[PDB]
């Protein structure tokens, strides 16, 4: 009965599970996550042969992510660890399988930084997402 | 109206009862956009 | 008048849920003639000696710095004492920074405030980790 | 005016030399509404109904049947409470009928006596083992 | 008409490799009016109540969040029951996140279907943890 | 109709009553048609398998000569199944011969008469000691 | 009245429920001498 | 609530308080402990110099009883071990401190073996007590 | 009649039983969701 | 007199089915005086060490736990050895646990039991790896 | 004033306290009732 | 300067009190290179080793854990040593845990602390049981 408060590991699966259950089902609210700091970096791929550089706000990355159509998107997480960092935020780090438009799934590896809101107890947003398909750079 | 230490009354669900929130969701806003699944 | 066994299973869950939550405020449960120790040890083994006032009880505290204290109570026994104050025999497991669970043992006594009605503060603390002093 | 420490000590070891030797006699440590909550398993299995008064604390002394009952201690904390009472923690062994060892908690709460000075007669008396807890 | 123990040891098997491949699609093994606990404690710290119906239990099955959910299966006893079901027994460890392995038991249940012969739905699904009872 | 629950639990009372107060009667808990194993071990390692038959459960309990075995239930769990059967999935400690106590897991499948109301036979008996197959 | 195999209800609790004894002495008889203190 | 028929253990405690509480109140009572087949000595002292024979049933254990004069008894147990035997019976080692007529403590030793009676389950008495004190002996 | 150990021929043939499904899942559709995946 | 393709053939598709299928009755393949090595485990894993008999061979094919070993064979290579014995070396794929395909070779060495014709018992099986070497 | 260790004058002695009393028992009887059987 | 008899009587009146009242500082008697021998269990209770420095002879104290014991000295033997030390061989009765009174030997090399004049350390301690050898 007592209350407590969660633990870093438990605040970052139910984060993934939130995350990627969003983003299966509603990709369009996906920018509510992230903050007015916040970077972005998802599996991008310039016309140049490098990852693509990553995105550095909220209009823009909501930019980005309608850029990307994320229809009908199957996710597979075989890895979620996280752990305390600064500021009573969460390092989080998540690997497992994404197909996007019902396509082949295909290896991802990503790192989540979560950081309080402050002024409200237990709520977190989105500082840093770096996320990138091994198969694009491997 | 039980108190102990000199908190105030109720001060103490007031602090600990704060459920896990993730982004600007309120708590239990995330999982009602996923029902209707199988 | 509430039972005390009410009475010492609601400052139990209070206690250990702000003993995680929001440490800094561990002190305002504590009077000006209380006791308090929270398992330590000397050079040469002894279990640290209890601290008294309210001061060197936030003192104590800050120094245990008690990060995320995750806590089972396995049990709790509060019985009446002296001045309707409250005796609370507590066992459980309790870990900072999430290690492992340590088996702990601990005493509350809390007595009346005699001003307001049904108010209570923590005029005795023991606590001892099992592996520590067994 | 005695040291808490000193009163709890003396206690400890006249209350666990007592009750090796003549556990009948233990029933005039205690008087009038005092709580004696030693005790095992019931129906429930965790909770122990408290007994008070010297007439049930014998009676619950002799149900236990100690014979005897070795004492190991471990450690004892003692402290100053109300009215200028005392509270000790004792931790350690204990064997009846010379069986395994099993690790135990007590609190007594030694409340003193206004006729006479440096008289205790022990208000609160908690008991309970580990094993039957985790 | 296949022996119990085949039944049963393929259902353990296609069950614990869909468990870790594609927990989503577990809902797809019961039927309708199925129980399946899983829960093993509850926000009271008891056994979880019975989910039943398939989106019941697909919703509790989300709600568990296997990822990577890697079993260690030391035994599985199969037998005949009523209405030519079987009744399975499978003991053994259960790690979820790649944390650290527990000891784990279930009983399944698994009826059949007068229509298609040789196709088993899972009436009865209950799993338990050593840890948090023993 | 009595609840589940409650069936499971009165079969679990009587069951492990009637495994020391007088196991010379235990086979008459199973019908004509039923599975029994008790945790048996052979020359190759293999958990002993399973024996049919009321008169075969009877002759393997009296080679398993349970002699005033205790018992200390953990945990018991019981659900509806076909023909309003009952699953019980029990855990606990079993001593025999007043040894020491070893940990079991246990599922019992029980399945009414359909001669009079609220009778049922074991099924299905699966014991299993923990150390022996894990 | 929930009955388990060939036992009649009650059956069980009429065959275990004898409380230990000694000599002829009834369950509860020697306590009353016993307690015959204070 | 398993009702488990009790161990051969708690039944010699059991029966080890009921008799030295018994005893230390109504001694009189102490013949309805015993049967018709119940051997008795009791740290006897003939006028010989060798300590004293058995008696071997009820009306003499009773005489015997009402011999040595028990009243206001002192006893203090240090030892009871029990454990099974033959016929569901009992055998129950006892050693401690008894004292007859507020004279000194005396050092004993004790042998019991308590057999069930047959038809009332859970009931017991005794068919055989050896009991000696060790200055006699020793 | 080749076989090995204690075995006679029929056993782990029959052991091997791919008709067998559970749930609504088409036979084997289980097994190649779990391979190359 | 069966040719010795033939058998190492019949042998190989008889050996993984059953280990893909029932990993307890892997033993069944051996006797007595057979030498079983694989990957090994130990505190560090490392040393690998050989075992004998069917008592050990099962053990250590038990505590190995293979659950839903794939296994996609890519060669299989079988001669004529003394006491009209046959050896095969395999190469393979083994996906344990659903993990990755893992590159293998296992060594087998068979004799005839001399009793029964056309029947064989693993005499030798050496099992390595090939990340784990190279 | 010879003390030993860290010990300065007398504190064991106050530490003796033979005057204590618990109970209903006269100072010392429990002592003399446990030492000499 | 003292008596060496004097010295060793009030030793020895001194340590056997602290004994006898409060184990728990019994360590403050000695300090740094100090030898420290008394009886003690390895395995057997007959590997006795000696132990050094307060850290030590605290744990070893504790270990043994002295409860009610009563010290009846017989005999005590106060001698001159080297450099101004004292050697003290003293015989008596010691009862532990209330246990029968058993004869031993305690051997004391004393050393002036050096600073505060008529101040002494145990240096040495030399204890065994008399029911230990014959």
């Amino acid at each position: 009965m007592v209350m407590e408060k969660p633990s870093p590991l438990l605040v970052g699966r139910e984060f993934v599970r939130q995350y990627y259950t969003l983003l299966n089902q509603a990709p369009d609210m996906l920018h509510r996550f992230y903050g007015k700091n916040s970077s972005y970096v998802h599996g991008g791929l310039d016309s140049n042969g490098k990852p693509a550089d990553a995105v550095y706000g909220q209009k823009e990355i909501h930019r980005k992510v309608m850029s990307q159509n994320f229809t009908n998107c199957h996710t597979k997480i075989r890895h979620v660890d996280a752990h305390a960092t600064l500021n009573d935020g969460v390092v989080v780090q998540v690997m497992g399988l994404l197909s996007n438009n019902n396509q082949a799934l295909r290896r991802f590896m990503q790192t989540f930084v979560l950081a309080p809101e402050g002024s409200v107890a237990n709520k977190f947003y989105v500082h840093n997402d770096i996320f990138r398909y091994q198969d694009e750079v491997f | 109206p039980i108190t102990f230490g000199d908190f105030n009354d109720g001060e103490i669900e007031s602090l600990s009862s704060e459920l896990l929130t993730f982004g600007d969701f309120l708590p239990g806003e995330v999982d009602d956009l996923t029902d209707s699944d199988w």
